[PDB]
């Protein structure tokens, strides 16, 4: 973001990022599992504060 | 000597049935609220 043409950013991308692995592993693609929310409570009692 | 005999026995039956309902339900309400405390876990981490 700033004073720059989108063209030059794409050129620099193909110039300095083409050397990057775009081929994932056979079955090692990470997938985010949903995270269980839990109604709960945590109380760190510290009266010195 | 006890004209209320028959009516009292009918009431006694209704009292036992309602108590057989209300006692476990009210017991369940007690444990429901108290479960917050009965499963609470404590840990002590003093500075050393
Ligand atoms: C101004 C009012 C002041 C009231 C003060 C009352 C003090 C509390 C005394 C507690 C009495 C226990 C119930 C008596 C049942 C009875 O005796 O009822 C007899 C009746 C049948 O009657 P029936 O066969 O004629 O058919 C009726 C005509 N259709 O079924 C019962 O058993 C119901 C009772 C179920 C078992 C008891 C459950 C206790 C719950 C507590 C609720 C208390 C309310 C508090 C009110 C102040």
């Amino acid at each position: 973001a700033g004073g720059l043409e989108h063209r030059q950013l794409l050129d620099l991308a193909q110039k300095h990022f083409s050397g990057l692995s775009g081929t994932y592993d056979e079955d090692a693609v990470p997938t985010l599992s949903p995270c269980r929310f839990t109604g709960s409570q945590i109380c760190h009692r510290e009266d010195g504060l | 000597a006890e004209p209320e005999h028959d009516h009292r026995k009918r009431m006694g039956l209704k009292m036992l049935l309602m108590m057989g309902l209300l006692l476990p339900l009210v017991y369940a309400m007690k444990r429901h609220k108290w479960s917050v405390l009965k499963s609470r876990k404590l840990a002590y981490r003093p500075p050393k």
